[PDB]
């Protein structure tokens, strides 16, 4: 729709939204990020290599006050889908990974509510190192 | 540039990705990697001389001779060409007749015998030029 | 008058104020109907040990975009053009059961755009999916590996999938000689996830493949049977010959080797045991 | 005068309004004849 | 693109510089490492003679928009590097 | 028969042939449309 | 007023005329001191046959940029920021 395209252009307008800046408000505050790992499948557990491969969905939720809008002015739209690569993201990564791949596999869209709430649920194939007990 | 107009600066470092490069590559590579591995800076003198020394990990195809294994001697070659410009555009020249071993780490399994370099032209083509190190 | 001028003229008009981050519907309540279909090019690998299936498919997609419309009479009677797929909005159809592969389409060939807004996109893809492997009747086994496709961020109220055709196209399938597709049908499903309060549709394709049991019969079964035939001869061998122990020891050490060779083919799953594994083990015990 | 300046001018002219997404054919009915051939460098495996 | 690709790349990924002439002619000769599937016949192994094919064609342009012209029929071998394990009996391209 | 080595010889031949068949199996494709003549010869020899 | 606004103003000011291809020294005769260190994460492998060591390290680097200075009092007391490493000059270690 025209209204949705207008809203998307308005929100991500680089003249007013810089994705390199943390959405900190009220001063020197911190942004609370909620995590939730959803295990979709345990692909394999190599014992010789000591690597566990998993297919997980890494739920991530935070509040970005710079992506707020009034539903009345935008045809009562309550949430819109934005590309995750064009908004500020907390660079949450698998720190103990094996194979040296830290970020998610797909980079899906981020579902943004009108009140600034963000919801990002990217899938990922993760190869994590772990200590195998052979006794 | 004129050094006197730039605080008597004689040479500066410019990124090699933002200046014209002769696309010299390892033509006979065996893994599909033609270019160098780093793309470092190029040291540019005030007279326009460019000095580029990028490192590279190369995988060249070799004709292994097995008749005298394990007392065999291999003759592996590395052929360098510019995969963009022909001889009518750029002329390749050898800075030295042999490869340099100034910073070489001895192998332990293989003993280096000779590393000559030769510049080859094709008398029938006139657009072909390469430098091969044996 | 000319195409490379008219088509260029058309291309400029279409991508003047085009936004690729917005669902292409003239009305918010409308649904983007994506006709989804698969055309298998070949079955690259059916790895049983890793329980993964590698396939080469053409991910046929088709949807209507209301901004990419024009009147052919105005543009020298141009009815359709080829446009880059990275400049237009596309559905985010991902393979749910991806194992050691890419979730979405990563090649982005050109799309065919028709004057009424229809967009046909048929990118090729190599998908490495995970499928349960049942080797009870190996090498006469018949596997059933599935691929689940669906939109990742749009629910049924925004994007809905339509079965292009029930069966996976096989006109250009490449026969390998090891596997034969018995049937491959896509089934439309809808379900609710704990993530989100909306219904997310999906299309699951079930590839029922049958192995041709003449290689492993020639190379594993018959050699196994021949050794099993020597199991009983030790009892007809006279003791004075002094070769009884040599015969039965050799038989045991041969059957043991065959069991390990099979152990390296079948998956390490502990739900079912192959009939070949049972037979070898019982012969080893006897 | 130098060849480099002439080439820069030519490149500026050619790509002023060039659209790479459009088929390069003078006319609607035209077909892009793409001459195709393969040169084999080595049969790796 | 290569139709019968197997685990490799569908299209060229090196994208060298194209030679453009003043009459509009364009010559583009990039390199490629192709992994094409082919049926293996081992009836007479090790004295076998394989017949492996590579299928090339435009992915999105039909015959009414892009037509392929067979420059030469046989594959050019002037720069071929001898494998030492296989010998190319005959490599001919057929337009279909 | 008095040498007491017939069983050793024949068993060794059988297992050597089986090992060579298994070695061949690691080279040829796992296809069921054609069978190598080397494989057929080895299998007939093992049966006999 | 909000910290995000101050950070945006600071980012606009810093990269106004910044060049990432130039050594960040106020004087040519100066030398860029790059405090260098390693922090091994795991010794992935020690390949004896191929004679290679695979390690997972954090390449801790630290230098001084004279053109990336600001007064926190003028930017709502912003003391530090995180910027993509590809927007600034880096040592080519
Ligand atoms: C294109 O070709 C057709 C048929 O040859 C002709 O009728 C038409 O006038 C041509 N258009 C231009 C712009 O030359
Ligand atoms: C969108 O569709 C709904 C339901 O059909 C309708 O009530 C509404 O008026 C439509 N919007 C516009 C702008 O026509
Ligand atoms: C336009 O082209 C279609 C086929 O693409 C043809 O059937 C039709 O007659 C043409 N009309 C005109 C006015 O050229
Ligand atoms: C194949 O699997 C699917 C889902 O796992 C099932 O619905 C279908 O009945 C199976 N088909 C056969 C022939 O086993
Ligand atoms: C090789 O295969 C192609 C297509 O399968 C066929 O046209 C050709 O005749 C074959 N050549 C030989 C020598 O078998
Ligand atoms: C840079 O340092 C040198 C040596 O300390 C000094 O002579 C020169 O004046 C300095 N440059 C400036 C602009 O102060
Ligand atoms: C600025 O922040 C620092 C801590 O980051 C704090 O110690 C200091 O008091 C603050 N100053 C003002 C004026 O807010
Ligand atoms: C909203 C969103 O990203 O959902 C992802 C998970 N899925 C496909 C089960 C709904
Ligand atoms: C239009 C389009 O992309 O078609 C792709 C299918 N193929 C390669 C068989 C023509």
């Amino acid at each position: 729709t025209d209204t949705e395209e207008r809203l998307v252009e308005h929100l991500l307008d680089p003249s007013r939204y810089n994705k390199l800046i943390r959405p900190a408000t009220n001063g020197s505050e911190l942004v609370t990020v909620q995590l939730m790992v959803s295990l979709a499948q345990l692909i394999s557990v190599h014992e010789r290599e000591q690597i566990m491969t998993t297919n997980v969905w890494l739920t991530q939720e935070w509040e970005d006050y710079r992506l707020t809008w009034k539903p009345e002015e935008f045809d009562n739209m309550k949430k819109v889908r934005l590309p995750s690569k064009h908004i500020w993201l907390p660079d949450v990564v698998l720190y103990n990974n094996a194979d040296g791949m830290y970020e998610v596999s797909f980079y899906s869209n981020a579902v943004v509510s009108y009140d600034g709430s963000i919801f990002w649920l990217p899938p990922a194939i993760y190869k994590s190192a772990c200590k195998i007990e052979v006794k | 540039w004129k050094p006197e107009e730039f605080d008597n600066m004689k040479k500066v470092r410019l990124p090699s990705k933002h200046i014209w490069l002769p696309d010299v590559v390892l033509y006979n590579n065996a893994d599909g990697m033609y270019e160098v591995s780093f793309y470092s800076n190029a040291v540019v003198s005030y007279d326009g001389s460019i000095f580029w020394l990028p490192p590279a990990i190369y995988k060249s195809a070799c004709k292994i001779e097995v008749k005298h294994f394990p007392f065999d001697q291999q003759n592996c070659t590395m052929k360098f060409r510019s995969w963009t410009y022909d001889r009518t555009e750029i002329d390749l020249v050898l800075k030295s007749e042999v490869a340099s071993l100034d910073d070489f780490t001895p192998s332990g399994e293989w003993d280096i015998v000779a590393l000559p370099g030769r510049r080859n032209e094709n008398p029938d083509d006139s657009t072909y030029v390469d430098i091969t190190y044996d | 008058e000319t195409r490379a001028h008219a088509e260029e003229r058309l291309l400029k008009k279409l991508f003047s104020g085009y936004n690729k981050w917005s669902r292409p519907v003239a009305n918010i309540s409308d649904v983007v109907l994506v006709r989804f279909g698969l055309s298998i090019a070949q079955l690259i690998d059916v790895d049983e040990k890793n329980q993964m299936m590698t396939t080469n498919v053409w991910v046929k997609q088709e949807w209507h975009d209301y901004k990419l419309r024009w009147d052919p009479a105005d543009y020298e009677n141009v009815t359709s053009i080829r446009i880059p797929s990275e400049l237009i909005w596309r559905p985010d159809i991902v393979l749910y059961n991806n194992a050691d592969g890419d979730f979405a389409v990563t090649h982005l060939t050109k799309a065919h755009l028709f004057h009424d807004g229809r967009v046909q996109w048929t990118p090729p893809a190599i998908y490495k999916s995970s499928c349960s492997i049942d080797v009870t009747f190996f090498p006469f086994d018949q596997q059933n590996c599935t691929m689940k496709f669906g939109s990742w961020t749009y629910d049924k109220a925004k994007i809905d999938l339509v079965n292009m055709h029930s069966r996976v196209d096989q006109l250009d399938f490449w026969e390998s000689g090891e596997w034969v597709i018995v049937d491959a049908v896509g089934t439309y499903n809808t379900r609710k996830y704990e993530c989100c309060a909306e219904i997310y549709p999906d299309i699951t394709y079930a590839f029922v493949i049958r192995r041709l049991p003449l290689f492993y019969t020639i190379n594993l079964i018959i050699p196994c049977l021949l050794i099993s035939c020597l199991t009983v001869l030790v009892f007809y061998l006279p003791s004075e010959c002094g070769e009884k122990i040599t015969l039965c020891i050799s038989v045991l050490l041969s059957l043991t080797v065959f069991l390990l060779l099979i152990t390296e083919i079948i998956p390490s799953t502990s739900l079912v045991i192959p009939l070949i594994g049972e037979y070898l083990l019982f012969t080893m015990i006897f």
